[PDB]
């Protein structure tokens, strides 16, 4: 239930 | 299926189709074959939306300039004139109805936009449009207008845009450049600058469209007005002394209106076809049967050399004329659908101040000399936007009927923040989603593009927008919404080294997020993926994506 800015990061990297 | 044994007929419904109708009454009368005549709204548009499916009228009424696009489609039959019955036309009327050397309609009447004045209150009409501002400030005193005529419709404001240097396609050598367009050059900024202005200094309304013009100048309101022939029947009616004369020269160069040639297509899917020219050959096309027509609302200089000699006399003829020269004829190339819409929204945005003169004309430019490129990018983004969902086990583990409920109304959202960080300006070439909506949608854009967003910030900020706590029926809203601020503590620390200016970018990316979610998702979908793949529904299309479905 945390941490969920290092999993967003992570899985908008597509967009990089 | 456009019936057979019958004839359908559309025409725009500011000619005179209760003319035409009688000679259909007595087309109907002799061969027994039933004449309808119609009148839909947007039948520039309307007609080649069901004339592809098959559909449709069996003859259609418009100008030459959109004629050429509906040959390339093939909606069009080549007409079969004998060279006898090409005789009692103008050899300059054919041409216009030529497209790629066959003769794709019949030509009916030359049409050109002329200046009407009153002339009991303007005893002596202006001769420059510089000379307008003036005189509106006086009659105003007396509770009245100078000028009033439709800006709805580039067609009507074309000529002052031109009349300096601006054009649509280049002509050299019997060819138009679709690739050199005019619409944005020194010429038509000035024109359309000039207009603006007049809208700025209270000397003319920006929401003025036909009707309202109409009405004003047929009862006094407004001392001129512009329009065509067609025109001069319902001021008759009307307790005015009117008078047909040349337009205004702005910039010591004269108005050049755009000069169109009604012409009658037949649709390439009826089964009437000789019917059809039957009909439009020995019944229309013919001095009693142009005069019906002509009774009812004006048509200019007619095609058929005979009664065209007999109208000759007419001073309001003579002026449409006058006017005429000074202008050329339109363009009846594919593309010219494309321009009309570009144009159409520059002088529209332009007048009601959602963009300056310099940025609408800029837009038109660039879309009048059309890639679906934008569509393109825009599944690139939405395939990409997926990837991100089937990743960050936040989304993934949410219950499904949550999952489906926060894409239901984040996918808008969402989508347009993946266009931005994916760095895809757009060109919208719609060659029917609002104007101010567009324009809205944008701005927001740019609005993007300018403040320069790092791949965190964007990260945090997708998060924010999913996990929304507020969509109805959520059942794990709880767990959303403590998603959500998390989002909105990360969005906060990448923000935080500040002195200053940060402070002023937080509110800024928000508030900029915030006019996302309220972009119509249903403009989205006729703005990015319409065009290249029909009709579509994304929540289904993405349910699909992510097995929710
Ligand atoms: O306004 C753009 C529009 O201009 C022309 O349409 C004219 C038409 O030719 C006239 O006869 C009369 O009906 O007014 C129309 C404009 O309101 C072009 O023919 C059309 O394709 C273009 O979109």
């Amino acid at each position: 239930m945390h941490r969920v800015s290092a999993a967003l990061e992570e899985a908008n990297k597509v967009f990089l | 299926k456009i019936e057979e044994g019958k004839l359908v007929i559309w025409i725009n419904g500011d000619k005179g189709y209760n003319g035409l109708a009688e000679v259909g009454k007595k087309f109907e009368k002799d061969t027994g074959i039933k004449v309808t005549v119609e009148h839909p709204d947007k039948l520039e548009e309307k007609f080649p939306q069901v004339a592809a499916t098959g559909d449709g009228p069996d003859i259609i009424f418009w100008a030459h300039d959109r004629f050429g696009g509906y040959a390339q489609s093939g909606l069009l039959a080549e007409i079969t004139p004998d060279k006898a019955f090409q005789d009692k036309l103008y050899p300059f009327t054919w041409d216009a109805v030529r497209y790629n050397g066959k003769l794709i309609a019949y030509p009916i009447a030359v049409e050109a936009l002329s200046l009407i004045y009153n002339k009991d209150l303007l005893p002596n009409p202006p001769k420059t449009w510089e000379e307008i501002p003036a005189l509106d400030k006086e009659l105003k005193a007396k509770g009245k207008s100078a000028l009033m005529f439709n800006l709805q419709e580039p067609y009507f404001t074309w000529p002052l845009i031109a009349a300096d240097g601006g054009y649509a396609f280049k002509y050299e050598n019997g060819k138009y450049d679709i690739k050199d367009v005019g619409v944005d050059n020194a010429g038509a900024k000035a024109g359309l600058t000039f207009l603006v202005d007049l809208i700025k200094n209270k000397h003319m309304n920006a929401d003025t469209d036909y009707s309202i013009a109409e009405a004003a100048f047929n009862k006094g309101e407004t001392a001129m007005t512009i329009n065509g022939p067609w025109a001069w029947s319902n001021i008759d009616t009307s307790k005015v002394n009117y008078g047909v004369t040349v337009l205004p020269t702005f910039k010591g160069q004269p108005s050049k209106p755009f000069v169109g040639v009604l012409s009658a297509g037949i649709n390439a899917a009826s089964p009437n076809k000789e019917l059809a020219k039957e009909f439009l050959e020995n019944y229309l096309l013919t001095d009693e049967g142009l005069e019906a027509v002509n009774k009812d609302k004006p048509l200019g200089a007619v095609a058929l050399k005979s009664y065209e000699e007999e109208l000759a006399k007419d001073p309001r003829i003579a002026a449409t004329m006058e006017n005429a020269q000074k202008g050329e004829i339109m363009p009846n190339i594919p593309q010219m659908s494309a321009f009309w819409y570009a144009v159409r929204t520059a002088v529209i945005n332009a007048a009601s101040g959602r963009q300056t003169v310099d940025e609408a004309l800029k837009d038109a430019q660039t879309n009048a000399a059309a890639p679906h490129r934008t569509c393109r990018e825009a599944l690139d983004v939405l395939a990409k936007t997926v990837a991100f969902l089937r990743n960050l086990p936040s989304f993934c583990h949410l219950p499904h009927d949550d999952q489906r409920r926060l894409l239901e109304c984040c996918w808008g959202p969402l989508f347009l923040l993946g266009l931005a960080q994916d760095a895809v300006t757009f060109e919208v070439a719609e060659a029917q989603p609002s104007l101010a909506a567009v324009q809205w949608l944008q701005r927001c854009l740019e609005s993007f593009w300018s403040l320069e967003l790092g791949p965190k910030e964007y990260a945090y900020l997708k998060g924010t927008i999913l996990f929304n706590p507020d969509v109805p029926g959520l059942r794990a809203s709880c767990h959303i919404a403590h998603l959500q601020q998390e989002a909105h503590w990360a969005l906060c620390e990448v923000l935080e080294p500040w002195y200053p200016a940060s402070q002023g970018r937080l509110a800024r990316i928000l508030l900029m997020a915030s006019t996302l979610r309220n972009i119509p998702g249903t403009l989205l979908v006729d703005l990015f993926f319409r065009p290249i793949m029909g009709d579509v529904d994304i929540t289904e299309l993405l349910e699909d994506m992510l097995l929710l479905r």
